């Protein structure tokens, strides 16, 4: 049977997820956010750019527009 | 008489018509009645709620007539 | 009473006459009109399309939605009113 | 015929779909459906995300793609 | 009847089968073309078949404009400056005027984007190596008569001249 | 909120940032919530362009990509 | 007005032989009406649909017969 | 919700590093939040590359549709 | 000038200019205005960039939301 | 108020079309879909790529906010 | 009656004007004046307040007993009088007219359409049940009766849209096809005449009330 997203965001809410940004930027970052935009927060963060792993980060903020993942 | 009980998709409140000219609802979850509406000036048998409408209902009379609320 | 849809009054004298418009991608539509919405989706029959070096297209009906788009031009008409 | 209804008859059908995204995007995903809501939200699994620049394949599990941010959808095909 | 301004708004405007802008002039007893300026180059086909119109002059300079239509009209001269007011011309249509010489389509082979033409009716029909002059002079010329050339007869054009 | 210091803020100078990488400096003489801006005595640096002075300015305040904000302007009483 | 026709050029492509054909009928009169096509079954055929039946009469009767393209076109 | 790191950010007042669309970055320290993100940026240090070049910013006003992305750098140094 | 009703009534009867997100500048008078930042501008014309060119223009109806910069400054008019 | 309605869908619902993409792509298909969101379903439909030969699509939608441009094969009366 | 009977007294008669606008498409089934959905959810959105009345339907002769709605929209509902007539009315802040039914010599009772909606079928007191083309407005089939019905239901699938039940005054259940007019089964269990029918199981069980 079929999910609603809100679940399922929960669903992966606490899971381990794989994001890219539709600007070619990729990251992995632990999630926990509930807003009427469904914006995202990550916190402790890995950048991947090219495949190619660039730097830890620590929390970071980012509008829910410009991505477009989320899946563990 | 046989009034024309509804059950709309809204079913959590119940919808009847009946003879006074007064409309009856009640909540299926508490089982109380609260429903304070009215139709027509004689007594009549005829009650639907729209079935793809959120807002409209259709009452006919005896008189010859058909109204809307 | 009611007073409102100013714009609106204005954007229906415009229909039926021809109308000029440019897109994000840069390339200009020169088209007859006869649609409107509040919410400033359009629609024009008959339409010809001109690029900025030399190719154009003829196209029979484009429709405008209006929360993505770069502005319309509208007829002079519009001035008498 | 209806957005929400027809992605019902992709999940009832187990049909695999492939998705296009608007913006600054070159990707295509290829990928099976098991989501609803009136803003036509999709839920994908069981994808494969396509580089053009390159033309290869990673396997993806469960994500979520968020309906504003998609272009078109249909029932994929081979590329190569 | 005049081809005033006033008769272009009243005539027809539409849109023909292949999409492209069209203006109806048929039959207005027309003897010369005039007031053509007022349309500012809007219309892709102008049609002035059936009318009375004795020259082809006085056109505006138009670059829109794709193909003309001049059936069945009285034209017996061209303009050499008709290149410079329809350069972009590519169809000009002269069925059933009265082009008797040579010398009336050195005009339109100025004409360097002439594509289409048609002279069926007219006397210039009769004239001795009528097409071979044509073909040597219209290179960009792709249909005469509703009929094609054949490369045989390119060369032949050709080769008589040379 | 944010409200009251768009609506609070006039005749201090700015600098304006717009989006096709064009810098704007100017002073502001308005009085509305809705952010619209008007500049008086207003100097303007487009990209790749030359320098230009303009006597009056009027920009749709959503269009903006960022306002730099003058030293002595007490923010802190605005924002609250 | 409407009417078969038969034993066209085939070799004329689309858009010369549409324009070809728009040019000759516009010269017969103020008709202007067709869809032609070139798949297997359909090539060298077109359905023509007529303003009247007297400009349909004048252009039937010059192109019955007419070489046009080198060949003999016919009209019902 | 993410206003909870803008509002902690702000409250604590710790620096944030920001990277633009395109070209810029930035590291400022923040004080404002709605549910638009738009942000003001105080004490903010602006670094791009047209060579490397750097201008100082006192105080900055950042609106929240042209959006850009925001990291948290509490290790960098405090007022 | 932008939005407000009593500003727009004042700047009418002026020479306005006009910068858009492709770079071309626009000058042009205008009699109109819609509180949601639509004006309808009359006697117009537009300026290129490849070189330069310049076209004449029929009348025109602008979107605030694609104007990037709005400025006056005008003599008295023509009609 | 009283806003206004969809447009008269119906005058242009299922006919055969050709659909424009940005970069230059090119799509034919046959469309009958509408919703209050004025998203677009397509069917039948066969693409025309830059990079590649062609490929039919079965049962196609598109969302309505992201493209919206059509060319038909099938004049208006 | 009989077909000749019932066709030589004129009981059906065409007034209708706007039978078509702009195409020669149906005008009962797409709600063609309108931009509306066509076809209609069942819940739209979270229910409000009424308002007020659109039109009194000035119209019939007599007094109005039954109301039915239009399949899978509310833009159209049917009207079922004792004047012995069947009209159509438009609900969406319309007034125009719709079509006439009629040919009983008694008061019509109530009205199903057919489940495809092209089709309804009307009992009366005149112990007849009619099927009227609702695009032709002709009738063609006629079924007699022993007693009195007392209930209809059409089967609940799309296939057997030609199967209906017949509550009787005496107490059976009997099942007839409306393609052959002919008893399929009866069910013979309850004291006193049968009301009403109720499916509790799509194709496969019904439940059945009566004075039983």
């Amino acid at each position: 049977q079929p999910v609603n997203p809100k679940p399922f965001l929960n669903s992966l809410t606490g899971k381990f997820v794989v994001c890219k940004l539709k600007w070619g930027m990729e990251y992995k970052g632990v999630l926990v956010a509930v807003d009427s935009y469904m914006n995202l927060q990550l916190a402790h963060a890995e950048e991947y750019i090219d495949g190619n792993s660039q730097g830890n980060l620590g929390e970071i903020l980012i509008r829910c527009n410009n991505v477009l993942y989320v899946g563990g | 008489y046989a009034c024309n009980i509804d059950f709309s998709p809204d079913q959590s409140f119940l919808i009847s018509g009946d003879a006074d000219g007064k409309l009856f609802i009640w909540d299926w979850r508490t089982h109380k009645i609260v429903g304070k509406w009215k139709a027509h000036d004689s007594t009549c048998i005829a009650a639907l709620w729209h079935p793809h409408e959120k807002s409209r209902m259709i009452t006919a009379g005896w008189d010859g007539l058909i109204k809307m609320w | 009473m009611t007073s409102v849809g100013v714009p609106i009054k204005i954007l229906h004298e415009a229909e039926g006459h021809m109308v000029t418009l440019e897109t994000v991608t840069g390339e200009v539509y020169r088209g007859k009109l006869s649609e409107a919405e509040d919410n400033m989706n359009c629609q024009l029959a008959e339409t010809v399309v001109t690029f900025r070096d030399g190719r154009s297209h003829q196209l029979d009906n484009v429709f405008i939605r209006g929360n993505k788009i770069r502005f319309m031009i509208l007829p002079d008409m519009l001035k008498n009113a | 015929v209806q957005p929400v209804n027809l992605i019902f008859r992709y999940l009832q059908n187990r049909t695999r779909v492939q998705i296009w995204l608007y913006e600054d995007v070159t990707h295509r995903l290829e990928g099976y459906i098991i989501g609803f809501d009136e803003f036509m939200n999709v839920v994908f699994d069981e994808a494969e995300e396509v580089n053009m620049k390159t033309k290869g394949r990673n396997k993806i599990g469960r994500i979520l793609l968020k309906g504003d941010n998609i272009t078109l959808i249909h029932a994929a095909q081979q590329e190569a | 009847v005049r081809l005033t301004t006033e008769l272009f708004a009243e005539r027809p405007q539409f849109v023909n089968s292949v999409n492209m802008r069209e203006i109806n002039l048929r039959g207005q007893k027309i003897p010369v073309i005039e007031n053509m300026g007022v349309t500012r180059d809007q219309f892709d086909v102008i049609d002035l078949t059936d009318n009375d119109i004795r020259k082809l002059d006085n056109f505006p300079t138009f670059s829109r404009l794709n193909t003309l239509y001049l059936h069945n009209n009285r034209i017996n001269y061209i303009a050499p400056d008709i290149a410079t007011k329809l350069p972009n011309l590519k169809t000009l249509a002269l069925t059933n005027n009265n082009i008797c010489e040579l010398g009336d389509i050195e005009p339109l082979a100025e004409c360097k984007k002439l594509e289409y033409v048609t002279f069926i009716g007219n006397p210039i029909t009769h004239k001795d190596n009528y097409r071979m002059y044509m073909i040597y002079k219209l290179p960009t010329v792709r249909v005469i008569d509703f009929n094609r050339v054949r490369l045989t007869e390119r060369e032949a054009a050709k080769k008589m001249f040379k | 909120k944010l409200v009251r210091f768009l609506m609070k803020l006039s005749h201090e100078t700015v600098n304006i940032e717009l989006k096709n990488g064009t810098q704007v400096s100017g002073t502001i003489m308005g009085v509305d919530v809705a952010m619209n801006t008007h500049l008086r005595a207003v100097s303007m640096t487009v990209k790749n362009k030359e320098p230009v002075k303009l006597d009056t300015l009027s920009i749709r305040g959503n269009n903006i990509r960022y306002i730099i904000l003058p030293d002595p302007l007490a923010l802190d009483t605005l924002l609250i | 007005h409407t009417i078969y026709v038969n034993n066209l050029n085939e070799k004329v492509k689309k858009d010369e032989l549409k324009r070809s054909l728009h040019m000759v009928f516009t010269q017969f009169g103020e008709i202007i009406q067709l869809m032609s096509f070139r798949k297997e079954k359909m090539r060298g055929q077109a359905h023509i649909v007529f303003k009247e039946v007297s400009s349909a009469s004048n252009a039937l009767r010059a192109l019955q017969g007419f070489p046009f393209y080198g060949k003999p076109m016919r009209i019902q | 919700g993410p206003l909870s790191i803008l509002t902690n950010s702000v409250k604590n007042n710790h620096q944030v590093l920001i990277n633009c669309r395109n070209n810029k970055k930035l590291l400022g320290r923040v004080k404002a939040f709605d549910r638009h993100c738009n942000m003001v940026l105080e004490n903010v240090k602006e670094m791009w590359t047209e060579v490397a070049k750097d201008r100082f910013i006192s105080k900055m006003f950042l609106r929240g549709d042209s959006v850009i992305l925001v990291v948290k750098n509490p290790l960098a140094q405090a007022e | 000038t932008i939005s407000k009703n009593n500003k727009m009534m004042a700047h009418l009867n002026y020479r306005m200019k006009i910068i858009l997100q492709d770079g071309r500048t626009f000058i042009g008078f205008f009699k109109a205005f819609d509180k949601h930042m639509n004006i309808l501008l009359a006697e117009c014309e537009e300026h290129r960039q490849i070189g330069e060119e310049k076209r004449i223009l029929g009348l025109v109806l602008v979107r605030g939301e694609h104007i990037v910069s709005m400025t006056v400054d005008g003599p008295p008019p023509r009609d | 108020m009283s806003k206004t309605h969809p447009p008269e869908l119906k005058k242009y619902m299922d006919k055969e079309m050709d659909l424009k993409l940005n970069g230059n792509r090119r799509v034919s298909g046959i469309l009958r879909g509408f919703d209050p969101f004025m998203n677009m379903v397509i069917d039948e439909a066969v693409e025309y790529q830059k990079d590649g030969g062609s490929v039919n699509l079965g049962m196609t939608v598109i969302r309505g906010n992201s493209v919206v441009i059509m060319e038909p094969k099938e004049r208006i009366s | 009656k009989e077909d000749s009977e019932q066709m030589a007294e004129e009981s059906s008669t065409l007034h209708l004007k706007e039978a078509e606008d702009y195409q020669g498409r149906s005008f009962l089934v797409p709600p063609s004046f309108t931009g509306v959905n066509l076809r209609e959810d069942y819940v739209p959105e979270r229910c409000f307040v009424p308002k007020k009345l659109v039109h009194t339907y000035r119209g019939h002769n007599k007094g109005v007993n039954f109301l039915q709605w239009f399949p899978k929209s509310a833009h159209l509902f049917l009207s079922c009088s004792m004047d012995t007539k069947i009209k159509l009315w438009e609900v969406y802040d319309r007034q125009r007219v719709v079509r006439t039914y009629a040919g009983h010599k008694l008061p019509v009772r109530e009205v199903a359409f057919n489940n495809e909606g092209t089709e309804f079928l009307s009992a009366s007191f005149d112990r007849y049940v009619k099927l009227w083309d609702t695009e032709t407005g002709q009738v063609k089939q006629r079924f007699h009766t022993g007693h009195v019905p007392y209930c209809l239901k059409y089967h609940p699938d799309d296939d057997k849209n030609h199967m209906f039940l017949v509550g009787m005054q005496n107490k059976k259940i009997i099942q007839w096809d409306s393609r052959s007019g002919e008893i399929v089964q009866e069910y013979d269990r309850h004291l006193q005449a049968v009301n009403s029918i109720t499916f509790f199981d799509k194709n496969r069980r019904f439940a059945s009330t009566s004075d039983d």
